[PDB]
Order: C-alpha cells, then structure tokens, then sequence
C-alpha cells in the first residue's frame, strides 16, 4: 500500500532532519501506524525543563485521511481535551485544512504553533481559554495559568527519570 | 551586518534573506512578504520551539549568522 512506503519515508526524513524539541520512534518496530513523541519544553518558557508525551495514529488511507495527536501526559491547554486529544483545524477536514499534501512535519511544527498561541477563538477547553485570556489580558499580574504549567512541568521529572531519559 | 539567515517555508522551499542583528521580527516578516506576497499578518517564525514576536529583534533572540527559521501561517 502507499501508505507504509509514505509514512516509512517521513520516519527516515524526520529521524535524519529532528524538528527541534520533539522525537519520534515507533510504539512497536514493525508497524508503522502508530507512533511514540518525545516532547521538550523549551528554555525561557514556563515548560522549561519539562518532558511531554503524545501518540500518533495513522488511518489506512493515509495521507487522504488526517491522522490522530493525543497526548499521553495530562495537560492544560485550551485547545487539548481532557482525553488529551488535540484540536486543531488542519487534522480535520487554508494549508490549516487536511489534504493529500500535507505531512507529519507540518503537523508538528502546526503544533509548536499552537503550543505558543493557542486558539482562543473557537477552543475545546473553554476554562483554560477564559484562564489563558486572563493572563493575556493582566499582563502577567495574574499567576493562575503559569501556576498549573509549573506544576505538570515539575511533575513530568518522574516521567523522565522513569524512562531514563536526561532532559537537555 | 552582512548576514544572511535562511527561511524554511512549509513547502520545503528555503527562502535566504540579508538582515542585521537590529532588524525586529515586524520587519523580517517584512523582508518576507516582499518576496512570497504573504500578510506579515498571518506570518509565524519558529526558532527553538519558540514563536518569535514582533518588536522584538534578532539580537534578544541570540540568533546568530545562517541560522534557519521555520515559517508557518495563521489568519485568525
Ligand atoms: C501561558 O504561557 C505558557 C508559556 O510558557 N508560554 C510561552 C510561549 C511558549 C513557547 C514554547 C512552547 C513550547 C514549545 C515546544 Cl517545542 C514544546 C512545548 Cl511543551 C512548549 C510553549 C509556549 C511564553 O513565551 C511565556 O513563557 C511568556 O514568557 O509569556
């Protein structure tokens, strides 16, 4: 099927060109559909230091049919669901929509986007939106928000050090 | 001074630009709708995880000679 040579193809291309912060690997070697992502928050951010967890999965047909980002560690965020699952318009059907040309990469760097800037506008978890826009909206005077991505950040050096993984 | 850095569009296209270390992100984007058309609006550059913003510059980013942004869109 084209889809195991598509998706074998933008392993090697993202395992031999990383984008910055995320790492990918196969839950299992040998089946192609589902995939592991390392994430690591960036310096002078309030992720600082911390390692994150999410999980790809792959339809039949793709990429005619978008794929699925959920993330395995909890976190707070307007537009991530309590199941972890990210909502975000290029994963459902301008290059913000799904279509045969679009690819992993795109979906990451999409994401990084969305982890900076998060939709306000049209959100899935409306209380970390009406949170994000307090903090916006204060300046930075209120500490609600960044209190919560502390902590979870804090919380992720158990996930680390469980998997053995040095956080750079 | 004299540098170029390097722009990588969602396409694959690198796009090279000539700035300074005092030119702000507002006027990078600038550099960028001269060449591709694109509303520095909608514009969004991407450095270490990073999405930089407008009024700041290079220099607060430490982004040093030939080093390559990632472009991504946004209108809303
Ligand atoms: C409410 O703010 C949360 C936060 O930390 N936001 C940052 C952007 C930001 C930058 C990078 C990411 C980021 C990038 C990657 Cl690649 C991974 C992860 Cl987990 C997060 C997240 C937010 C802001 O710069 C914030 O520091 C600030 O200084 O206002």
């Amino acid at each position: 099927p084209s889809s195991q040579k598509a998706l074998l193809l933008e392993l090697k291309g993202l395992q031999e060109e990383p984008v910055e912060g995320f790492r990918v690997t196969l839950v299992d070697e040998g089946d192609l559909y589902n995939w592991e992502v390392a994430i690591f928050g960036p310096p002078n951010t309030y992720y600082e230091g911390g390692y994150f967890k999410a999980r790809l999965k792959f339809p039949i047909d793709y990429p005619y049919s978008p794929p699925a980002f959920r993330f395995l560690t909890k976190m707070w965020h307007p537009n991530i669901y309590e199941t972890g699952d990210v909502c975000i318009s290029i994963l459902h059907p301008p290059s913000e929509r799904w279509n045969p040309t679009q690819n992993v990469r795109t979906i990451l760097l999409s994401v990084i986007s969305l982890l900076n800037e998060p939709n306000t506008f049209s959100p899935a978890n409306v209380d970390a939106s009406v949170m994000y826009r307090k903090w916006k909206e204060s300046k930075g005077k209120d500490r609600e928000y960044t209190d919560i991505i502390r902590k979870q950040v804090l919380g992720t050096k158990v996930d680390a050090e469980r998997d053995g993984v040095k956080v750079p | 001074m004299g540098m170029q850095i390097f722009v990588k569009t969602l396409t694959g296209k690198t796009i090279t630009l000539e700035v300074e270390p005092s030119d702000t992100i507002e006027n990078v984007k600038a550099k960028i709708q001269d060449k591709e058309g694109i509303p520095p609006d909608q514009q969004r550059l991407i450095f270490a995880g990073k999405q930089l913003e407008d009024g700041r510059t290079l220099s607060d980013y430490n982004i040093q000679k030939e080093s390559t942004l990632h472009l991504v869109l946004r209108l809303r």
